[PDB]
Formats: C-alpha cells, structure tokens, sequence
RNA sequence: GAUGUCGGCUCAUCACAUCCUGGGGCUGAAGUAGGUCCCAAGGGUAUGGCUGUUCGCCAUUUAAAGUGGUACGCGAGCUGGGUUUAGAACGUCGUGAGACAGUUCGGUCCCUAUCUGCCGUGGGCGCUGGAGAACUGAGGGGGGCUGCUCCUAGUACGAGAGGACCGGAGUGGACGCAUCACUGGUGUUCGGGUUGUCAUGCCAAUGGCACUGCCCGGUAGCUAAAUGCGGAAGAGAUAAGUGCUGAAAGCAUCUAAGCACGAAACUUGCCCCGAGAUGAGUUCUCCCUGACCCUUUAAGGGUCCUGAAGGAACGUUGAAGACGACGACGUUGAUAGGCCGGGUGUGUAAGCGCAGCGAUGCGUUGAGCUAACCGGUACUAAUGAACCGUGAGGCUUAACCU
RNA sequence: AAUUCCUUGUCGGGUAAGUUCCGACCUGCACGAAUGGCGUAAUGAUGGCCAGGCUGUCUCCACCCGAGACUCAGUGAAAUU
RNA sequence: CACAGGUGGUCAGGUAGAGAAUACCAAGGCGCUUGAGAGAACUCGGGUGAAGGAACUAGGCAAAAUGGUGCCGUAACUUC
RNA sequence: AGCGUCGAGUCGGCCUGCGCGGAAGAU
RNA sequence: AGGACCGAACCGACUAAUGUUGAAAAAUUAGCGGAUGACUUGUGGCUGGGGGUGAAAGGCCAAUCAAACCGGGAGAUAGCU
C-alpha cells in the first residue's frame, strides 16, 4: 500500500505538531552542595538530599 | 494482561535472568555498591535481600541454600560472616537504590544500588 | 459431555458393546449431551446374538460420563468411561432387561425410573 | 434509591438442605446524604451521597466546602440516586444497608475488569480460521471487513479489535442472600462486575 | 479479607477428622428421595485433597460394580454427614492421579504403620 | 500502458416476493392438524456422508433449516480442491507438428496503509474570570430468538379415534454480559522425582547444560467446559383486521362528523455512550479585594509588587494500560519492595543417629523449601523545594435594589 | 477402465448416510495384443480407498515461554506521487 | 554487502554410545557491531490442555504418535 | 326506499373533465 | 556376494511453515531420498551456436536459450502507439 498523491508540506507539518520535545520542568537544588540536579536523582558531584552518597 | 503478576522479563528467557541475577547479587555483596539499569536494580532487591535474611541464621543448611543460590563460597562467607551480623537488627530494607541519570550508549535509566550501611 | 462421533460403552444387556453418538437431540446447534440426555446412536459393535445388530440406528440415554455431574453443593461425580442405555427409537423405553454398573440420581424421573430400578447402585 | 458499596470478594453460603450458594460480599457502609436536588433548584429529584473516608490532604478545598455545607465527613466519592415521588431525604442523613432488609432482588453496577486492547476473537467471539491447511498469517485475524465497490466503505459499528472491559456494567436481578446491618454487609447470589476492592452501586431490581 | 474469613469461619465444620492422600475413607452423604432422607456410604481411596478453608475438598476413588468412580466432596458441605478413615495409606505424592491407570494388584497402596 | 476469476473459510450488510416465531380474513375450518390470502423484516433461521463443487441426493436433527441484492458481497483478509501455462499418459481426431466446451497424475497466490472508511485511544483549542466535583439528557448505540413438560383438562369439540383456544407454572437449546466462590485448564517465577554429562578439591550436598532435558504435582493471575444474570412485563400510537354510533342514500353502511379495539414491526420502557448538544446546558463548592507609568484612549500597551484555588511535573505505583490516558499513594506515609506472622503448594530437607554386607530403610520430621496470596510492619525508596495557573472578570437592555 | 459421452450406469460390499473406493455385469460414445495384451512376487518421497493407534485438524478455544509488534536513545531505507 | 548461501585436503582428546550419530565437556575458540524498557492486538517459533477424537479438510495438510537391545512369536501371497 | 300505509322526487344507462385502487427491492 | 538392508559424512530435493522491498535474484527450519555405486568429489583436458551436449525436461551451454554472448550490416523495417 502506498500513497496515490504526494502529501503536502502542510500535512507533514500537521503530523509533526505532536513531535515537540518538552523541557525538564524545573531542576532541583541540593540542600548541601547547591548543585542543580534532576529531581530524585543524585547530583553530578555524588550528592543526594544533602548527603555525599557517591564519592567523586 | 498481567493482572497481579510479579517479576520483570527484561527481554530474556528464564535461565538467562536467573544466571544474570546470581552474578549481579554476587557483585553487590562483593562491592557493596554497583551501578546498573534502574529496572535491574529494582529486581535485584528481590534476590539480594532474601540472601541477607537467610544469612542472619548461620547453619550448614542455610550456607548450602545460599551456595545453591549464589554458587560462590566467597559470597556465602561474606553473607554469613559480615552481612548477616551487620543487618541482624534490621527488618528488611538492606539495600537502597539511588537514581543517577542515563547511560551514554543507549540512554538507559541508571541507578546505583548499595547496601544501606556501606 | 458427549458429542457427534463420541463412542460410548453400553450399560445394559441389549447386545450392543460399542455405540457412536450421531446426534445430540433436543435443540438447534446443541453441542453436548450429559447424563440423562437422549442421543441418537449407531451400533458399532454388538455380540453375536442380542436384541440389536451392528449398524442399527436408535436412541440412547447417557448414564455415565467422564466429565461427570455436578451436585448443588459444588460436588462432582465422575466416571472412568462414557456409557449409555439403548432405548427403542419410538417409545424411548430400554431395550435391555439388566443395567450394568452405577448410574446417578439425575435419571430419577418418570421416563427413566426403569433404569434406576434395575441399576445395581444409584450415586 | 440504592447504595454505594465495595466489592469485598466472593465466597459461598451452605444451606442446611446441602445447596452451596455462590455469593458476592458487598461492604455497604453508611451512605451519607451530601446534597438533595429538587425540581425548583435543579430540575429533578435526587440525593447525592458519599461513603467511606478520604485523607484530609487529598480533599481539595472545593470538595471540602461541599462536604462542610452538608455537615458530613468527606468520603471517597459522590454518587447520585434519583428519587421516586414518595421518597424524601434530608442533607446529613445516613442511609444504611438495612434499606435492603426486605428487598428480594438487586441490580449491581460496577466497572468491569480491564482487558486492555483485545482482538476480535476475545472481544467479539469471532471464530478463528484454520490453524493449518495452508493458512498464511491469518489465524486470529478478523477476515473480511466489508463488501466491494458497493458500498466501498466499512459500516459504523463494525466489530473490530479495541479496548475491552474497564467500563460500566450492570448485572440485573441478583438474589439478596443476606443483609447484615451489624457488619455492614450485603450478600448477593452470583458474580458482579469489577475487581475486588472496586466500587459497586446496588439498587433494588428495576425488573 | 478479614470480612470474608469471618463469614467463612462461622460455616466451617469443627470436627473434620485428619486424613491424607492414600487413606481409605468412608464418606456418609445425605440422599433425599422424596421426604425420606438417608445416609449413603461412599468408600474409597483419597487421591487428592484441596486445603482451602471453607472451600476445602477431597477426591475419593472407588471401583463400583465394575466401574471406576471418583467423587469430589466439598468438605464443609452439610451433604457430607461424616468422614471416617478406614485404612491409613503409605504414599509419597500429594496427588494420586497415577492410580487412574492402575487396577487390581497394580493399584494396591501399602498401609502406613505408625 | 491489467477492473484477479469457481467453490470453501472469515466477516458480513440490505430487500421482502416471510422459512420460524407474532397478528388476522376465508375455508370444501368439528377438534387436532391443514389449505389459501392479508399484515408483519424484531429476533431467529442444522450437523454430517459423497463430490472441487455451488447445487443435488442421502443420513440424522430443528420452531425453522427462507428467497434474493451487495463486482454472481468479501484473495492489498485466508485457502487454492475446480479452472487456465510449461511435464506426462489414455480415449479420440490428424500423414504430422499438434489438438479436444473429453479424461488422467503433477504443478511459485507479492504488497511495511498516504488518503477515504472503520475499531479503539490521546493531544489542542473552544464553551467568555479561574478552579474541583456532581449532574440534566438533545442525540446515538446495544438488546429483542425459541423448544419441551405439567396444570387448566382428558375439559370444549367429536360417532369414536382423538383432542384444543384462552390463561398459569416449571425446565431446557442457542445467543449475550459479567465473574472466578465452586469444578477444571494453564501455571518455563513454587515444590518434588529422575536419565546423561560437566563443575563446585573430594565424600556428602548442590549448580550448569541437554525442548522447562524428561516428567509428576501446583500458588496467584488469566480463563471455559465452570456459575450467576439477561431477552421481558407495562405504556403510547398503529398494520392487516374487527367493531360502536351514523348520515350522504327515509333503508343499509366500521366513516363522511364522532367513538372503541387491534401484532415480536414503530415510539417508549431495560442496558451502555453522551454538552464539540459551537443550540458548547444545569447544580454545589473553592480561589483571587495590590501600586504606578505611558501613548496610536482602548475589550490599548508596559513596569514593580503579588502567585491563590487548583494544576502539572517528578517519585513509589495499580486486578488501569501499546503509548498517551485513568486510579492509588508521597513521611501528617502502607504506594511499591523488603521484613514478620499466616495461608497455599510440594510431600517427611540438610546434618546427625540407628538398622542393613549393600542399594536403601527408619528416627529426628508432615520435615524443609515455598511466586504473583492474606494479615501486619516505616527497614528501603516515595525531598525541602521549583514550575504552570493570577490579582474580582466585556458591552447593551430589562427588572429590582440604591 | 489413467480409456465410458450419456453417468453419480446397474447390482453387490463397506458407511447412519459413499458422485470416491473395492467386487461384479457388458450397453467397449471411443480397449485389445512389442507406438504390445493380460497377469505379476518384490520395489516406490507414485495415484485412489479403508481401518487401528494418535492427536488443538476440528467442536472451540484457553493459558504459558520466547522473537517481533509498542515506548525511549542512536542510525536510517522503499515502492508511489 | 563485515551477506544465515557455496568452497577440495589433513588432524581426530574425555564420559556415555554401535558410531565421525547424539548429549555434556577438554585443548582451543567464541557471545554472532545497535542497545534500553514494556509485557496490548496481531504475526512468527515453541510448551501444556477438560470432555470429545478426523466431527477438520480437496486431502489427517500440519501436528500428535511409533522409535533401542535381547528373547518369544509372526498371515495371505511368492519369482522361494 | 323502508314499514295498504308513505308524501317528492326517483331510477340506470350513454358522453365528457379531474381524481381512486391495480402499485413488491435491495447502503 | 549384492546398481542388498538400517544409518552419519557426502550427494540429493518429496512435504510443510517461514521468507517474498528476503539473511538469500531459489534460501532457512522441521521432517524426506540415495548413501560400494548406472556413486560421489578435486585438478587439468575436449566438444561452439542451426552448432555442441542431453538416462530426452526443448533440458543445459557463465543469474541469458524454440537458436548464447560481443561487435558489426544498423538510423533494419514499424500502413502501429
Ligand atoms: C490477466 C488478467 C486478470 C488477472 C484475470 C482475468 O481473467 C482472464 O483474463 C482469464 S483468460 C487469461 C488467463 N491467464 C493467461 C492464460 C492469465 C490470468 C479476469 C478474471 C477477466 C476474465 C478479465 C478482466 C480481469 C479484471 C477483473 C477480472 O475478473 C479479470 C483482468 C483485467 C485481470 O487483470
Ligand atoms: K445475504
Ligand atoms: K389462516
Ligand atoms: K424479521
Ligand atoms: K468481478
Ligand atoms: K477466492
Ligand atoms: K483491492
Ligand atoms: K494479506
Ligand atoms: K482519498
Ligand atoms: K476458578
Ligand atoms: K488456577
Ligand atoms: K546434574
Ligand atoms: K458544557
Ligand atoms: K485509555
Ligand atoms: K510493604
Ligand atoms: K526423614
Ligand atoms: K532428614
Ligand atoms: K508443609
Ligand atoms: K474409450
Ligand atoms: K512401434
Ligand atoms: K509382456
Ligand atoms: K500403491
Ligand atoms: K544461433
Ligand atoms: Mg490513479
Ligand atoms: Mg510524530
Ligand atoms: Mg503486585
Ligand atoms: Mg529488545
Ligand atoms: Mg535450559
Ligand atoms: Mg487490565
Ligand atoms: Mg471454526
Ligand atoms: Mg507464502
Ligand atoms: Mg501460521
Ligand atoms: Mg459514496
Ligand atoms: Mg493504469
Ligand atoms: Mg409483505
Ligand atoms: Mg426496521
Ligand atoms: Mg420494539
Ligand atoms: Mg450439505
Ligand atoms: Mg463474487
Ligand atoms: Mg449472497
Ligand atoms: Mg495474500
Ligand atoms: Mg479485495
Ligand atoms: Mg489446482
Ligand atoms: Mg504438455
Ligand atoms: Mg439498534
Ligand atoms: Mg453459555
Ligand atoms: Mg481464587
Ligand atoms: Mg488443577
Ligand atoms: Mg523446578
Ligand atoms: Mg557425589
Ligand atoms: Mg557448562
Ligand atoms: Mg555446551
Ligand atoms: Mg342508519
Ligand atoms: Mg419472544
Ligand atoms: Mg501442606
Ligand atoms: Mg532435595
Ligand atoms: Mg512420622
Ligand atoms: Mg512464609
Ligand atoms: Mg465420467
Ligand atoms: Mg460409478
Ligand atoms: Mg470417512
Ligand atoms: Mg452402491
Ligand atoms: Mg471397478
Ligand atoms: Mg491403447
Ligand atoms: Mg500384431
Ligand atoms: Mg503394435
Ligand atoms: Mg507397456
Ligand atoms: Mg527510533
Ligand atoms: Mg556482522
Ligand atoms: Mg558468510
Ligand atoms: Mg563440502
Ligand atoms: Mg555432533
Ligand atoms: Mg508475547
Ligand atoms: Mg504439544
Ligand atoms: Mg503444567
Ligand atoms: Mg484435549
Ligand atoms: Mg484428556
Ligand atoms: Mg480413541
Ligand atoms: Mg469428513
Ligand atoms: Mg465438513
Ligand atoms: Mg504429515
Ligand atoms: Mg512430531
Ligand atoms: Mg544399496
Ligand atoms: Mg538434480
Ligand atoms: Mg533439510
Ligand atoms: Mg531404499
Ligand atoms: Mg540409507
Ligand atoms: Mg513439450
Ligand atoms: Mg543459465
Ligand atoms: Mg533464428
Ligand atoms: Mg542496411
Ligand atoms: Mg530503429
């Protein structure tokens, strides 16, 4: 099965109207380190909820 | 439908899953913290925590059951001599999962799983 | 749970030994006969001198089934084989004069009271 | 009117004459009248009821003000029952399962269990095609879905695969086996829609 | 849960005897033939037990008038008047479905002597 | 510059010239059972043997086994037996190549769906301040089948033979919805037996591999063969039909005026969807009661302060689920895992001791182990925040109140 | 009849029921003797028919294990128009 | 094509086994150049199935079944 | 006409205008 | 002894499913036939296009066969599109 007519740039754009990405709503701030991080995830420097959980 | 069913298939067959969790349980007991995918970490709790519970009561029978389930006498010794004693007064919850972002190669959600008194 | 093509043993002294169900009677698209239901049969095996012959087409009442019968408390009675009693095609009265093996209380009705009376036990 | 309850599960009642009655156990706690609707204000006659309990932190301010007007504790939801002409109720009144003490049969409404996306075999009792005899990839598939150029379309309501279950279902004319006001229980003969723990609406049988 | 367990507990028989698969049991059941109610005995080998509280059941197999018969009794049913163990059997398995393929000498169960 | 073909399968949909069930007139209609015509399309409307068959014949059912239309409905849905390629043979025709609306054996069925359509399921915006709920019901859909037995009654009817209407009670078939208490299936996540082999130093005990190695059982869940429930009654308006009163037409006449009956069709009643019903409805509750500047004076634009109700997001998740969605829960906490106790299943672990030359048996012991179950329990993970959403909501007119 | 149009010939067998099959009959549309006739043990991934066993082929499907399908990240076609 | 294809010779360990079959291993060599989740329909490849047992179908197609060694025993017909 | 009653029209053909039945189909 | 029997290698290709913009311009998987012979296989050689070769299918002769491929006559001819 294949198209009988070439779909338009308009229709292509309409299909892609749901493709937009969503930015992370907000980042959390660790209470000790002050580092931004994804909520419920450890920081880049290995903190979570103010505790040095992971060294380096 | 999967109503009320437990256990993740993890895109493996039963023999592969069993072997993988035996290996990963060994790794967590040895190192006390490992990094793995978040779903594997959640499944690993159901394998590792019963081994620690078993290890609270040191007997020949329990060491052999632990050996049947781990196949590593270094792991069995650590379970019975170190971890069982360390967790003697703790009613479950011997591990904690800490989410740690996404793997570079495949964007897999990752977590650390560690023993709680590490 | 007897259907077309099911082979049954015979629980009587009609002379038939093996019969095949060729119709479950008593409704359009009716799938199954259980204990106490009337079926159409053909005789597949009969003893040399009986009241019936191989190839005769007649009726039978199912008296024992492997699927069995449920009772009002949830209990089940199951038999090791399927068996029926041959009936005259017109009168629907037993051909034989003796009944072999147990039957069930499901046959206690006016039509089959003769089978109950002849049966060695009723479960 | 009826009452809102919860499906506890199924069991049986043995009678002395050796009948086992399969029963659904429905927990029917006090239904509290939260609003009375009348012709003047609402254009129809009904009671709104709540039952059970909700944690204060999950009760929104709009919900809480509605319950506070009635002078009732917050329950887990709100449901309406239409009133017949002689039926009168007051806001704050509690209605118990004793309502059904002399009711012989009930209709029970619940949300059926959810089967997710179901094929035509399961959803509509379509017959399978041959497992063998040359069948190519078409064992549980639906078969033809229409005719030809006339009408050159599929008709609305065509039975096809899709969401099955997880919908409102009423089972009518179930025997009331026992009304136990002390334990807040209604026992009805036979199965009713939904999973253990789901909400049930129980009404005297319409037929 | 607690509700159902309470509803079930009040219906449970309190004097059900101990028995095991392989035991010979005689079950006396009520038979109502008009106004006449009487006890009928069904004696045979217990081949299966379902332990399930009020929903407990057990399956008894006998060879009756030349025919194998199995009855699944609902243990707490009032139809079952009484259960008595006539012989204790020594078997390994919980479920003795293998006896369905056995007759006569092949179907014998050793007595459990303790 | 291709509109795939007989028959089957799957899935249908319409017509009515009706096969059954419903209503009715006439009968050469006693009854039972028929004949024939009228009304009626709600629902229902065989399985097999033979043959590629459609059909037909036959067997045995059924209330009945309707007739037609839909590309002789349906191959981007299946089949490929028939038919119509290439091989081969028979009969036949032909000197022959070959041929036959003769036969015979063998003989590749492609397509990831763009649009329409259809089944499901979301996102957007709208509905005029915002928000959380409960609804009304325009409208739409589903459902609508029927046997047998008994009673009425061996009554009415009939010479007898036989044998009712009307009305009542029960019990089924088929179909549908739900459910898992029971009976069962499954149950590669539970327990056990066992073959070969390799390993853990060895013994003993275990693990890997051999389709889950092969098996025997089996929890939860899912489930049918399991077991609950359904079709209706009632009402309205009618069809054919039957009438009342009644002239035109002193009579007669169901009809012209007027009035009454009358069917599974129709409108309701039952079940489900349903306010995008843009004609965007209703009810209840909740929230926001700050300054100032500017110009293209306007439903104008901006700045500072403010950020509610609620929402979303994230997390732990669910008998919810393709994803979205929907539901529960987030420490003031049982949301999930673990843990504790129980249940269930398997069927008497290991170790030790005893008996035996030994395989093995016996004791400790209904032991040990035990998933998705039940009852509990903050041990682990569900974070303080942050984010979105604002700051009293247009004009006109009427009525009521200042 | 690998040949018979009429034809599902007729009769018998087998089946509850057999346009096929087997046995006969002869009315050979249009067999027939090395473009061989009629048989024939053995042989055959050969054609037809029947029976026992066996079964999800089917009544009528259910559940389960895996690979896809679905979601996320990376890469990234096609016929057609 | 870093392609389930094709390509002659030589070597020949252990346990079980008639065996170079087959299972498990040794020496030795590999996990096959996308992964991660989820646990719908449907498709593919498999396992089990109550009662029935060819009713399926053009046709038992496919599946299920049988399956080893020793001994006993074995019909018509036959070119023996 | 209906019942000698009875007291005004009545009867049935022809021609012609317009209607009625005859009249069942498939999204 | 054997164009003997059962059965791997080896040589084949009867059935089914898959695949059919394939993993593959003929395969894969489960079954299947031959397997001391009219067997199979390596290397090299010979036969050439109206010609070869053919246990014969118009089969095969470099993914091409009722007359190969390449170049030429050549812009054959085309009352057809
Ligand atoms: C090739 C054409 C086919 C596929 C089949 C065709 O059938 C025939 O043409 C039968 S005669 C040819 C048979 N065969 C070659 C010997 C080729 C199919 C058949 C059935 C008709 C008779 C002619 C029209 C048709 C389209 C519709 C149809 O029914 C087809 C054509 C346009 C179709 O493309
Ligand atoms: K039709
Ligand atoms: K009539
Ligand atoms: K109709
Ligand atoms: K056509
Ligand atoms: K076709
Ligand atoms: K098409
Ligand atoms: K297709
Ligand atoms: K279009
Ligand atoms: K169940
Ligand atoms: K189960
Ligand atoms: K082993
Ligand atoms: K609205
Ligand atoms: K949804
Ligand atoms: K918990
Ligand atoms: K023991
Ligand atoms: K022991
Ligand atoms: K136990
Ligand atoms: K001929
Ligand atoms: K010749
Ligand atoms: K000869
Ligand atoms: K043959
Ligand atoms: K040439
Ligand atoms: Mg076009
Ligand atoms: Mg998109
Ligand atoms: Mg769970
Ligand atoms: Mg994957
Ligand atoms: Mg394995
Ligand atoms: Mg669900
Ligand atoms: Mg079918
Ligand atoms: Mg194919
Ligand atoms: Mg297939
Ligand atoms: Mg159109
Ligand atoms: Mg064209
Ligand atoms: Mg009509
Ligand atoms: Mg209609
Ligand atoms: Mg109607
Ligand atoms: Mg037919
Ligand atoms: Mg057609
Ligand atoms: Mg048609
Ligand atoms: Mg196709
Ligand atoms: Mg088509
Ligand atoms: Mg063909
Ligand atoms: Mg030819
Ligand atoms: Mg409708
Ligand atoms: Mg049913
Ligand atoms: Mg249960
Ligand atoms: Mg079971
Ligand atoms: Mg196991
Ligand atoms: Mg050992
Ligand atoms: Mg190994
Ligand atoms: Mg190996
Ligand atoms: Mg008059
Ligand atoms: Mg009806
Ligand atoms: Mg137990
Ligand atoms: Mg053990
Ligand atoms: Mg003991
Ligand atoms: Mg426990
Ligand atoms: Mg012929
Ligand atoms: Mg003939
Ligand atoms: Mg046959
Ligand atoms: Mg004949
Ligand atoms: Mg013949
Ligand atoms: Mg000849
Ligand atoms: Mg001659
Ligand atoms: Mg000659
Ligand atoms: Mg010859
Ligand atoms: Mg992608
Ligand atoms: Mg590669
Ligand atoms: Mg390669
Ligand atoms: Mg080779
Ligand atoms: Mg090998
Ligand atoms: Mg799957
Ligand atoms: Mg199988
Ligand atoms: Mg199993
Ligand atoms: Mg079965
Ligand atoms: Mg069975
Ligand atoms: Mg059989
Ligand atoms: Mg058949
Ligand atoms: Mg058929
Ligand atoms: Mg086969
Ligand atoms: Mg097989
Ligand atoms: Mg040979
Ligand atoms: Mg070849
Ligand atoms: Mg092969
Ligand atoms: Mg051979
Ligand atoms: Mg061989
Ligand atoms: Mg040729
Ligand atoms: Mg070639
Ligand atoms: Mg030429
Ligand atoms: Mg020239
Ligand atoms: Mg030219």
């Amino acid at each position: 099965a294949v198209q009988q007519n070439k779909p338009t740039r308009s229709k292509r754009g309409m299909r892609r109207s749901h493709d937009a990405l969503t930015a992370v709503t907000s980042l959390s701030v660790d209470k000790t380190s002050g580092e931004k991080h994804l909520r419920h995830h450890i920081t880049a420097d290995g903190y979570y909820r103010g505790r040095k959980v992971i060294a380096k | 439908m999967r109503h009320r069913k437990s256990g993740r298939q993890l895109n493996r067959n039963s023999s592969h899953r069993q072997a993988m969790f035996r290996n990963m349980a060994g790794s967590l007991v040895r190192h006390e913290i490992i990094k793995t995918t978040l779903p594997k970490a959640k499944e690993l709790r159901r394998v590792v925590e019963p081994l620690i519970t078993l290890a609270k009561t040191d007997s020949v029978a329990n060491r052999r059951l632990a050996f049947a389930r781990t196949r590593d006498n270094e792991i069995v010794a650590k379970l019975f001599n170190e971890l069982g004693p360390r967790f003697a007064s703790r009613a479950g919850g011997y591990t904690r999962i800490l989410k740690c972002g996404f793997r570079a190669g495949d964007n897999a959600p990752m977590a650390y799983i560690e023993l709680v008194d590490r | 749970m007897i259907q077309e093509q099911t082979m049954l043993n015979v629980a009587d002294n009609s002379g038939a030994r093996r019969v095949m169900c060729i119709k479950v009677l008593g409704g359009s698209h009716r799938r199954y006969a259980g204990v106490g239901d009337i079926i159409k049969i053909t005789i597949k095996e009969a003893i040399p001198r009986g009241k019936v012959k191989k190839g005769d087409v007649l009726k039978a009442v199912v008296v024992r089934t492997k699927k069995g019968v449920r009772r009002p408390d949830g209990s089940v009675i199951r038999f090791d084989g399927n068996a029926c009693v041959l009936l005259n095609n017109n009168s629907e009265q037993p051909i034989g004069t003796r009944i072999f093996g147990p039957v069930t209380r499901e046959l206690r009705s006016e039509k089959f009271m003769k089978i109950i009376s002849l049966a060695p036990e009723v479960l | 009117i009826g009452l809102v309850g919860k499906k506890v599960g199924m069991t049986r009642i043995f009678t002395e004459d050796g009948v086992s009655i399969p029963v659904t156990v429905i927990e029917v706690e006090a239904n509290r009248v939260t609003q009375v609707k009348d012709l003047a204000n609402d254009g129809y006659r009904a009671i709104q009821v709540t039952t059970g309990a909700k944690k204060a932190n999950r009760v929104t301010k709009p919900e809480a003000g509605h319950f506070a007007k009635a002078g009732v504790e917050a329950g887990r939801g709100l449901w309406e029952f239409r009133l017949a002409e002689g039926e009168e109720f007051t806001v704050g009144q509690s209605i118990s399962v004793e309502l059904f003490a002399d009711v012989k049969k009930v209709d029970v409404t619940g949300t059926s269990k959810g089967k997710g996306f179901a094929g035509t075999v399961k959803r509509w009792n379509f017959r399978t095609q041959d497992a063998t005899h040359g069948n190519s990839l078409s064992h549980r598939v639906p078969g033809s879905i229409g005719q030809n150029q006339t009408p050159g379309k599929v008709f609305k309501g065509k039975k096809m695969a899709g969401q099955m279950g997880n919908e409102r279902v009423t089972v009518q004319s179930l025997d009331v086996v026992r009304v136990d006001a002390e334990r807040n229980l209604l026992l009805v003969k036979g199965a009713v829609p939904g999973a253990t723990g789901s909400d049930l609406i129980v009404k005297p049988a319409v037929k | 849960s607690n509700i159902i367990k309470q509803l079930e507990q009040e219906q449970m028989k309190q004097d059900v005897p101990s028995f095991r698969p392989g035991d010979t049991v005689e079950v006396k059941v009520w038979v109502v033939e008009g106004s006449k109610k009487r006890l009928q005995a069904f004696e045979g080998v217990v081949i299966a037990i379902r332990n399930r509280g009020l929903h407990s059941a057990f399956t008894v197999r006998k060879i009756s008038n030349g025919e194998g018969v199995e009855r699944v009794f609902q243990t707490h049913s009032p139809v079952v008047d009484s259960i008595s163990v006539k012989r204790r059997g020594a078997v390994r398995k919980a479920k003795l479905y293998y006896l369905r393929e056995r007759t006569g000498k092949a179907a014998r169960i050793k007595e459990r002597l303790n």
